[PDB]
C-alpha cells in the first residue's frame, strides 16, 4: 500500500534514520564517514582527486569508525553542514544501504538547528530534490518536533502546547520558547557549549594529568569518562574540597583496553567527573566569547516573552538531547532559576511597600524518558499524519520555484 | 498595501554598382556616407546595416588594408560602429569575416575609436 | 421558535434568547491573529482566535476590535464573531430564529443597510430589527419618560424621551467612551515608567481601569489630598507577578468624561452635554427629563459617577427643581434586557422586517421599517 | 557668554552621546559616549603598559574599552546609575573637556518628551545640590530642533539612541496629545544587527564588542529605498558583500545585512516589538491633528538625531509617506497625488540639531529673567 | 564568575592599589598576627583549585590585588613543588623562593603594570616589599603541609597537574 515516509535527524554527534510510525528509530549511527586512505598518493600543493569508481569505496557509522585503513572524516559541525562532498555521500549510503528506501517513492522529513545559515537550506533542497529526486520534502524545526515528543507522552493534566524547550546536542545549544505551539522565534537565544565541547574539556584535562591514555584513542576514552563517571554538581569550591579530603571515595578507575597489542591500560578519574558538566554553568571554561550560565540565558529569554505567556514557560522547561541527561542536570537549573525568579519577585514587592505579595512562580524543569531520540520521535509521528504532506513542498514546486523555495524558516 | 503602490515616478544602387564595377574600396566609402544615425526610424537602421554588411562580406581579405585605411578617422569610427552591429547577427560566415574586419579597424582606430563606440548616443 | 437578542457592542458581544433576564452568552467582540508565522501542525490549529479564546491566548496574538466608535470597521471579522455567537456560544441555527440586533444612533446609514443584508443573505434569518440602544435602555428601567445617557466601550450618546416619543433634533453624540480612558490610562502610567503599548497588553490595562479607577466628586480638591497622602495608591499585580502602583492616576483616568480636553477634544464634557439637550427640549418637557436620568452601558459603572453627574447638573439647572440620576445595578446589560422585553411583546410581533419584505424591497428596507 | 562674564553652557547628555558646548555656538564642543567602564583582566587579551585607572568615563573608556568592563549610565533616556551619571558630569565639566567652575555658570539641559516624572526631578536636583549651577533649564527636544531649523511649525521625528519620538508642533503652540512613542532607536539595531552577524557565524557577546558592532553599522549600513529591489541585488549579484577589519585583525564579511538591521525602522516585527513602523506611526499622528493644520505638517516634516543618518532614511520616509497618502486620503487617485506637497527637512548638520537648537535658545535668552531656573527659586 | 577577596574589612590600610591584610604566620613583616584562621593566603590556596579556571576577572577591591598577587605566585611555587621528592627538601627550598626577589609594581618586568601603579614613597617600598616577601614566605610553606601527600611525601598527583595552569594567563616571572 501507500508506504511510510522516510524521517532523518542528521545531527552533529549521532543520525537517526526510520520510517513515519514506527515508535522509534530503525537505526542510530554515528555522523562520520570513513574514506579510503590516500597520503601516499603525490597531493604536492592540492587536496585528494577521485578517479574511476573509487569515489563509492567509503563507510558510514558503525562500519566506519574503526576501520584499519580508512580516514574516519566528520562532515557535520556546530550542526551545519561543513562538506557537502562528504555529506552528499554519507546521505546516499544512508538511503540505499541502511533505509533501503527508493527516494523517488518516499516523501522525506529533514531536520535543520535554528542557526542554519539559508544557503545550507537551498543546498539540501537541492541534494534531496534534484539529486536524490525525492517527491517532497519537509526542513522541519528541531524544537518543535521536541515539544510534540514529550507532549505526545505527557499524561493528561500535564500534556500542554506551550514549554521552553532546551535541546542540546552534540554540536550547540539552543533555548526556544513555544507557546500556544507558536515558536516565538525571535526570543530564541543560543549557547555555543555542547557534548563535543564537554568532552574536549575532559581530553585536555586527563592529558594535562594522566599521560599513559594513547593518543589514537584519547577521544575514546574521554567520551566513555563523560558518558558514565560525570554529574552535575552544586557546586565547585566545596567539590575540590571533597575530593581532596575523602579521595578513596571520590576518584574512580576506569580501565581501558589499547587497540594496538591488547594490554590493559587504567587511569585515575577525578575533576574531570564534576569539571565538564559544569561548563553549562561556566562556559567561559571552555569557550572564551561566552559567559553567560544556562539557568540566566532561560531566564532571559523567558523575560522577553510576552508577559501573559511568560509564567506558562516556567511551568514547562522541557530538556531534550543527549547532553542533558548528566546527573543532577535537571536538580541544578531549577535550583537557580527558583532564586533568580524569586529574588525578581521580592524586588518588585518591596517597591510596592508589602501591598500586594506577589503569588509566587513555580519553576519546573521536565526530563522525559526519550531524549536520545526524541526529535526523532516527534518527527515520526508527525511524518504519519495526513497533513504532513500538504506541508511538504512538493517536487512541482521546486521544479518552478527553484531552490529558493526553502530560503525561509520560522524566525 | 501602504508600500505596494508605485509611486513617485546609404545609397544602395551606388553601393550595388561600385560592387558590380568593383571598385571595392569606393563601396566602402560609398556605404559610409550617410548614415541614419540621425533618424528615428529602426528599419531604415536594419536596411544601412545590411547594406554595410554587403560590402565587408563581399570585401577580399587581402585588400582589408586598403580599405580601412582609406578612411578618415570620422569614418573608421564610423565603421566601428557597424562592426558591433554585425555581431548582433550571426551567420555561418558573418561573423568570421566581421572579427576580421575589428582587428583592422584596431589598429587605425585603436582602442579609444571603441570608446566611441560604447558611447554614442546614437545607433547607425 | 423563539426570538434571539444579539447587541453587537463596540466592547462585549451580548447575545442570548428573547424572554429570558439576562444573556446565555457575554464574550469580547475581538479577533486574533498569531503574531508569529511558527506553526507547528496539529497545534497551532487556526488561523485566527475569536471571542474567549483570543483573550485566554492573547499573548501570542495581535488583537482588533471589528467595531470603532460604533461604526462597523471589519465587515470579515465582524461576520465571524456573528458566525461565533450563533455556532458556538449559543449553538443556534439562525436561519429559523428571529434576531434583533441594535445599533448606536447618527451611525452612518451604510452600516445598518450592509448589516441587514448580512443577516439574510448569510445567515438567512426569517425575522430582524435593529433598535437604538438608548431607546432600549427605558425598557429594561421599565419606564416610558426620561433622558437616556448610554455610554459604551466606544460611544457615549443621549436620546431624551417623554411620554413615549422620541426627540431627534435634541439627541447628542460624543465619541468618547471606555476605549479612549484606557488609552489615556495607558498614556498616564508613562509617568510611572509603567509602558504597555501592546495590543494584548492593552487589555490588562483594561482590567485595571475596571478594577481600580473612579470618579472623584471633587477633582482639584482629591488632586491637592493625592499630593500629601499615598491613602489613594493601590498596586496590582500584573499577571507575571511585578506589582505596579497607581495614584492620582485612577481618577484622572475618568475625569477625561468630564474634560474631554485631556485627550484634545473640543467637546464638552458629559454633564454639560446631557444639559444642552434638556435645553434643546421644549419648556414643558424639561420638569419630567431632569427627574428620570437613566445611565446605561459599562463606563457609567465608574464609582461616583451617578453623585459627580448629579452634582455638576444641579450646577448649571435652575435651582428650583429636582434632579434624580436613575442608576440600578444591572445597568451595564439595559440594552441586552431592553432588547429582550422587545422582541417579547405581542405588539411587537407584526413590525419584524422579514425576509419576503426584503426580498422585495432589499436593503433600504432597515430605513423604512425601523423608527 | 552672558554679560556677567557666566558662561552659558549647553548639554545633551543622551544615552548615546555627550554633546556639550557653549551658547550661540555653531558647532558642539566635546562629543564624546556616555560611558563608564572599570578595569579587568582577561586571559585572552594582551595586557601592556597602558595605564587604567580604577574607574575611566567616556571617551577614553570607549577607546580603551578592550581592557574594560563598561556601562552606559542611562537607556532609554532614564538614568539607571546615578553614581556613574554623576561620574559622566564629573567628566563633562571636568578639565578634560568644558573646564568651567559650575558654581558661575548658566547650564541648559534637555529632557526627552513624555519621560518618567522623578528623573527629571533627580535630574533638577543634582544641578542645585551638587555642582551649584547659577542657574538651569530644561528645554524640550522638539522646540530645539525647530530653532536650529528656525522654523515655527512642524513634525519633528526624533530618532535617537535610546528611543524615537514624534512630536507636532504648530505655530509654536505644543500638540502634547499627539506625541508618539516609538520604541525602535539606535541601540536595538545594534543588537539587531548582532544577531544577524551571529547567522553569519561571527560572534560578538562582551560589552567591549557592543561598541565595535555600533561602528561597524554607522559605516556600512544603510536603508535600503525600495526593499524588494535590495533583497534582488544581494540574491542576484554579489555587489554588497563588503570587508570590514575588527580590532583584533580578524575580517568579517558583511552583506545584506547592512539593510536588514536598519529595516527595523520600518518593520517592527522583525525584532518584536509590536507596532507600526516609523513612517506609518508619522503618518497615523498628522491624521490625529486638526484638518486643517494637517496640510502644514505634512511641509514641515524635520528629522533629527544620529538614528536618522542612515543613508536614504529621507528619501525611503517620503516614498511611504506618499504611498500612504495615495492609500489612505486620496483613495488611489494616483493623478491627484501629483498635488501633494511634502517637505521632509534632512539639513546635514541635523546630527546635532537639538544641541544646535539649545545653543540658540540660551544665547536668545542669555539674560531674561523668567526663563532660567536660579539657585535663589531654588530649595522652596 | 569568579572568587573575590572576602576578608576586606571596612578599613585596612591599601598600599599603592593593594590592601595590606592581616597574615597569620611566625615570619617577621609588617602585617598584624592576631585573631586569624581563615586568611588571605588560606582564601587564595582555598579558591586556587577553582579560580585558575575562570578566563575573565574583575578587580572590585583593593583586596583583589592582594588575593590576585598569592593567586599568581601559587603558579610559581607548584614550579618547585613538583620537581622536590620529600616534603622536607620541598619545605627548604620554598624559603629560598620566599627570598628570591620578585619585580615590583610598575617595573619592566611586572606582569600588569596596567593595574599596579607604581608606588614612590621610601617607606611604601620598604613597607610593600616586606609585606610581599612575608606573603610569600608563608604561600610556600603553607602548600608544603598540602602538595605533599604523606603516604610516601612526594608531591601529589592532584595539585601537580594545576602546574600547566597559570592562573588568568599571566606569570608571575
Ligand atoms: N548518558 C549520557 N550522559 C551525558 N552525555 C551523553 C550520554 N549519552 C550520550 N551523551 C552525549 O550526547 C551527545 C549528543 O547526543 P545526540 O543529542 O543524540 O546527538 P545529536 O545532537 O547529534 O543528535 C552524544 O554525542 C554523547 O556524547
Ligand atoms: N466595573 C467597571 N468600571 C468601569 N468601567 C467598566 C467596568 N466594566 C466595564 N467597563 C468598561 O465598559 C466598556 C464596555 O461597555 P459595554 O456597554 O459593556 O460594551 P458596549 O458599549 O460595546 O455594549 C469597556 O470598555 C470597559 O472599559
Ligand atoms: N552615521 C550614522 N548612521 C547611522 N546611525 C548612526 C550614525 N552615527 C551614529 N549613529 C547612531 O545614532 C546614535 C548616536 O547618538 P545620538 O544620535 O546622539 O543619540 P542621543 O542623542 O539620543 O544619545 C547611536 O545610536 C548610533 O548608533
Ligand atoms: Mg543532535
Ligand atoms: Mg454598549
Ligand atoms: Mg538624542
Amino acid at each position: 500500500g501507500r508506504l511510510p515516509a522516510c524521517v532523518v535527524d542528521c545531527g552533529t554527534g549521532y543520525t537517526k534514520l526510520g520510517y513515519a510510525g514506527n515508535t522509534e528509530p530503525q537505526f542510530i549511527i554515528p555522523s562520520c564517514i570513513a574514506i579510503k586512505e590516500s597520503a601516499k598518493v603525490g597531493d604536492q600543493a592540492q587536496r585528494r582527486v577521485m578517479k574511476g569508481v573509487d569515489d563509492l569505496d567509503f563507510f558510514i557509522g558503525d562500519e566506519a569508525i574503526e576501520k584499519p585503513t580508512y580516514a574516519t572524516k566528520w562532515p557535520i559541525r556546530h550542526g551545519i553542514v561543513e562538506d557537502w562532498d562528504l555529506m552528499e555521500r554519507f546521505m546516499e549510503q544512508v538511503i540505499f544501504k541502511y533505509l533501503r528506501a527508493e527516494p523517488e517513492d518516499h516523501y522525506f522529513l529533514l531536520t535543520e538547528p535554528p542557526l542554519n545559515t539559508p544557503e545550507n537550506r537551498e543546498y539540501t533542497a537541492e541534494i534531496m530534490f534534484e539529486s536524490f529526486n525525492v517527491p517532497g520534502l519537509y526542513i522541519a524545526v528541531q524544537a518543535v518536533l521536541a515539544l510534540a515528543a514529550s507532549w505526545t507522552s505527557r499524561q493528561v493534566g500535564e500534556r500542554t502546547l506551550t514549554g521552553t524547550v532546551i535541546d542540546s546536542g552534540d554540536g550547540v545549544t539552543h533555548v526556544i520558547p513555544v507557546a500556544e505551539g507558536y515558536v516565538i522565534g525571535s526570543c530564541i537565544k543560543h549557547i555555543p557549549i555542547a557534548g563535543r565541547d564537554i568532552t574536549y574539556f575532559i581530553q585536555q584535562l586527563l592529558r594535562d594529568r594522566e599521560v599513559g591514555i594513547p593518543p589514537e584513542q584519547s577521544l575514546e576514552t574521554a567520551k566513555a569518562v563523560k558518558e558514565r563517571y560525570s554529574y552535575v554538581c552544586p557546586d565547585l569550591v566545596k567539590e575540590f574540597n571533597k575530593y581532596d579530603t575523602d579521595g578513596s571515595k571520590w576518584i574512580k578507575q576506569y580501565t581501558g583496553i589499547n587497540a594496538i597489542s591488547k594490554k590493559e591500560f587504567s587511569i585515575d578519574v577525578g575533576y574531570e567527573r564534576f569539571l565538564g558538566p559544569e561548563i553549562f554553568f561556566h562556559p567561559e571554561f571552555a569557550n572564551p566569547d561566552f559567559t553567560q550560565p544556562i539557568s540566566e540565558v532561560v531566564d532571559e529569554v523567558i523575560q522577553n516573552c510576552p508577559i501573559d505567556v511568560r509564567r506558562p514557560l516556567y511551568k514547562n522547561i522541557v530538556l531534550s538531547g543527549g547532553s542533558t541527561m548528566f546527573r543532577d542536570f535537571g536538580r541544578r537549573l531549577q535550583r537557580d532559576l527558583k532564586r533568580t525568579v524569586d529574588a525578581r519577585l521580592k524586588l518588585s514587592e518591596e517597591l510596592s511597600g508589602g501591598r500586594l505579595k506577589p503569588k509566587p512562580i513555580d519553576v519546573q524543569v521536565i526530563t522525559h524518558h526519550m531524549q536520545r531520540y526524541a526529535v526523532w520521535f516527534g518527527g515520526s509521528m508527525l511524518a504519519s499524519t495526513p497533513e504532513f504532506y500538504q506541508v511538504c513542498h512538493t517536487k512541482k514546486d521546486y521544479e518552478e520555484i527553484g531552490p529558493s523555495i526553502c530560503r525561509h524558516n520560522p524566525v | 498595501r501602504f508600500r505596494k503602490v508605485d509611486v513617485g515616478e546609404p545609397d544602395e544602387g551606388e553601393v550595388d554598382s561600385c560592387l558590380r564595377q568593383g571598385n571595392m574600396t569606393a563601396a566602402l566609402q560609398a556605404a559610409l556616407k550617410n548614415p541614419p544615425i540621425n533618424t528615428k526610424s529602426q528599419a531604415v537602421k536594419d536596411r544601412a546595416g545590411s547594406i554595410v554588411l554587403k560590402v565587408l562580406i563581399s570585401f577580399k581579405a587581402n585588400d582589408i588594408e586598403k580599405a580601412v585605411q582609406s578612411l578618415d578617422k570620422n569614418g573608421v569610427d564610423l565603421l566601428m560602429k557597424y562592426i558591433y552591429k554585425g555581431f548582433e547577427s550571426p551567420s555561418d560566415n558573418s561573423s568570421a569575416v566581421l572579427l576580421q574586419w575589428h582587428e583592422k579597424a584596431l589598429a587605425a582606430g585603436g582602442v579609444g575609436s571603441i570608446v566611441r563606440v560604447l558611447t554614442a548616443r546614437k545607433t547607425v | 421558535t423563539t426570538a434571539l437578542v444579539c447587541d453587537n457592542g463596540s466592547g462585549l458581544v451580548k447575545a442570548g434568547f428573547a424572554g429570558d433576564d439576562a444573556p446565555r452568552a457575554v464574550f469580547p467582540s475581538i479577533v486574533g491573529r498569531p503574531r508569529h508565522q511558527g506553526v507547528m501542525v496539529g497545534m497551532g490549529q487556526k488561523d485566527s482566535y475569536v471571542g474567549d479564546e483570543a483573550q485566554s491566548k492573547r499573548g501570542i496574538l495581535t488583537l482588533k476590535y471589528p467595531i470603532e466608535h460604533g461604526i462597523i470597521t471589519n465587515w470579515d471579522d465582524m461576520e465571524k464573531i456573528w458566525h461565533h455567537t450563533f455556532y458556538n456560544e449559543l449553538r443556534v441555527a439562525p436561519e429559523e430564529h428571529p434576531t434583533l440586533l441594535t445599533e448606536a444612533p447618527l451611525n452612518p446609514k451604510a452600516n445598518r443597510e450592509k448589516m441587514t443584508q448580512i443577516m439574510f443573505e448569510t445567515f438567512n434569518v426569517p425575522a430582524m430589527y435593529v433598535a437604538i440602544q438608548a431607546v432600549l435602555s427605558l425598557y429594561a428601567s421599565g419606564r416610558t419618560t426620561g433622558i437616556v445617557l448610554d455610554s459604551g466601550d466606544g460611544v457615549t450618546h443621549n436620546v431624551p424621551i417623554y411620554e413615549g416619543y422620541a426627540l431627534p433634533h435634541a439627541i447628542m453624540r460624543l465619541d468618547l467612551a471606555g476605549r479612549d480612558l484606557t488609552d489615556y490610562l495607558m498614556k498616564i502610567l508613562t509617568e510611572r515608567g509603567y509602558s504597555f503599548v501592546t495590543t494584548a497588553e492593552r487589555e490588562i490595562v483594561r482590567d485595571i481601569k475596571e478594577k481600580l479607577c473612579y470618579v472623584a466628586l471633587d477633582f482639584e480638591n482629591e488632586m491637592a489630598t493625592a499630593a500629601s497622602s499615598s491613602s489613594l495608591e493601590k498596586s496590582y499585580e500584573l499577571p507575571d507577578g511585578q506589582v505596579i502602583t497607581i495614584g492620582n492616576e485612577r481618577f484622572r483616568c475618568p475625569e477625561t468624561l468630564f474634560q474631554p480636553s485631556f485627550i484634545g477634544m473640543e467637546s464638552a464634557g458629559i454633564h454639560e452635554t446631557t444639559y444642552n439637550s434638556i435645553m434643546k427640549c421644549d419648556i414643558d418637557i424639561r420638569k419630567d427629563l431632569y427627574a428620570n436620568n437613566v445611565m446605561s452601558g459599562g463606563t457609567t459603572m465608574y464609582p461616583g459617577i451617578a453623585d459627580r453627574m448629579q452634582k455638576e447638573i444641579t450646577a448649571l439647572a435652575p435651582s428650583t427643581m429636582k434632579i434624580k440620576i436613575i442608576a440600578p445595578p444591572e445597568r451595564k446589560y439595559s440594552v441586552w434586557i431592553g432588547g429582550s422585553i422587545l422582541a417579547s411583546l405581542s405588539t411587537f410581533q407584526q413590525m419584524w422586517i422579514t425576509k419576503q419584505e426584503y426580498d422585495e424591497a432589499g436593503p433600504s428596507i432597515v430605513h423604512r421599517k425601523c423608527f | 557668554m552672558d554679560s556677567q562674564g557666566r558662561k552659558v553652557v549647553v548639554c545633551d547628555n543622551g544615552t548615546g552621546f555627550v554633546k556639550c558646548g557653549y551658547a550661540g555656538s555653531n558647532f558642539p564642543e566635546h562629543i564624546f559616549p556616555a560611558l563608564v567602564g572599570r578595569p579587568i583582566i582577561r586571559s585572552t587579551t594582551k595586557v601592556g603598559n597602558i595605564e587604567i585607572k580604577d574607574l575611566m568615563v567616556g571617551d577614553e573608556a570607549s577607546e580603551l574599552r578592550s581592557m574594560l568592563e563598561v556601562n552606559y549610565p542611562m537607556e532609554n533616556g532614564i538614568v539607571r546609575n546615578w553614581d556613574d551619571m554623576k561620574h559622566l558630569w564629573d567628566y563633562t565639566f571636568g578639565p578634560e573637556k568644558l573646564n568651567i567652575d559650575t558654581r558661575n555658570c548658566k547650564i541648559l539641559l534637555t529632557e526627552p518628551p513624555m519621560n518618567p516624572t522623578k528623573n527629571r526631578e533627580k535630574i533638577v536636583e543634582v544641578m542645585f545640590e551638587t555642582y551649584q549651577f547659577s542657574g538651569v533649564y530644561v528645554a524640550i527636544q522638539a522646540v530645539l530642533t525647530l530653532y536650529a531649523q528656525g522654523l515655527l511649525t512642524g513634525v519633528v521625528v526624533d530618532s535617537g539612541d535610546g528611543v524615537t519620538h514624534i512630536c507636532p508642533v504648530y505655530e509654536g503652540f505644543s500638540l502634547p496629545h499627539l506625541t508618539r512613542r516609538l520604541d525602535i532607536a539606535g541601540r536595538d539595531i545594534t543588537r539587531y544587527l548582532i544577531k544577524l552577524l551571529l547567522l553569519r557565524g561571527y560572534a560578538f557577546n562582551h560589552s567591549a564588542d557592543f561598541e565595535t558592532v555600533r561602528m561597524i553599522k554607522e559605516k556600512l549600513c544603510y536603508v535600503g529605498y525600495n526593499i524588494e529591489q535590495e533583497q534582488k541585488l544581494a540574491l542576484e549579484t554579489t555587489v554588497l558583500v563588503e570587508s570590514y577589519t575588527l580590532p583584533d585583525g580578524r575580517i568579517i564579511k558583511v552583506g545584506g545585512e547592512r539593510f536588514e538591521a536598519p529595516e527595523a525602522l520600518f518593520q517592527p516585527h522583525l525584532i518584536n516589538v509590536e507596532g507600526v513602523g516609523v513612517a506609518e506611526l508619522l503618518f497615523n499622528t498628522i491624521q490625529a491633528a486638526d484638518i486643517d493644520t494637517r496640510s502644514e505638517f505634512y511641509k514641515h516634516i524635520v528629522l533629527s538625531g544620529g538614528s536618522t543618518m542612515y543613508p536614504g532614511l529621507p528619501s525611503r520616509l517620503e516614498r511611504e509617506l506618499k504611498q500612504l497618502y495615495l492609500e489612505r486620503v486620496l483613495k488611489g487617485d494616483v493623478e491627484k497625488l501629483s498635488k501633494f506637497k511634502i517637505r521632509i527637512e534632512d539639513p546635514p548638520r541635523r546630527k546635532h540639531m537639538v544641541f544646535l537648537g539649545g545653543a540658540v535658545l540660551a544665547d536668545i535668552m542669555k539674560d531674561k529673567d523668567n526663563f532660567w531656573m536660579t539657585r535663589q527659586e531654588y530649595q522652596e | 564568575p569568579a572568587y573575590h577577596s572576602s576578608l576586606m574589612d571596612p578599613d585596612t590600610k591599601l598600599i599603592g592599589n593593594m590592601a595590606l591584610l592581616p597574615i597569620r604566620s611566625q615570619f617577621k613583616g609588617p602585617a598584624p598576627r592576631e585573631t586569624k584562621d581563615t586568611d588571605i593566603v588560606d582564601e587564595a590556596i582555598y579558591y586556587f583549585k577553582a579560580n585558575v579556571f575562570f578566563k575573565n576577572y574583575e578587580i572590585k577591591n583593593e583586596a583583589d590585588r592582594t588575593l590576585i598577587y598569592i593567586t599568581l605566585y601559587i603558579s610559581e611555587c607548584l614550579k618547585k613543588l613538583q620537581k622536590c621528592n620529600s616534603k622536607s627538601q620541598g619545605e627548604k627550598e620554598m624559603y629560598t623562593l620566599g627570598i628570591t626577589n620578585f619585580p615590583i609594581p610598575g617595573e619592566p618586568g611586572f606582569p600588569l603594570n596596567a593595574i599596579y601603579a607604581k608606588p614612590a614613597n621610601k617607606q611604601e617600598d620598604e613597607v610593600m616589599r616586606a609585606y610581599l616577601q612575608q606573603l610569600r614566605q608563608e604561600t610556600g610553606l603553607r602548600l608544603c603541609e598540602k602538595v605533599f601527600d604523606p603516604q610516601n611525601d612526594k608531591p601529589s598527583k592532584w595539585w601537580t597537574c594545576f602546574v600547566k595552569r597559570q592562573f588568568m594567563n599571566k606569570s608571575l616571572s
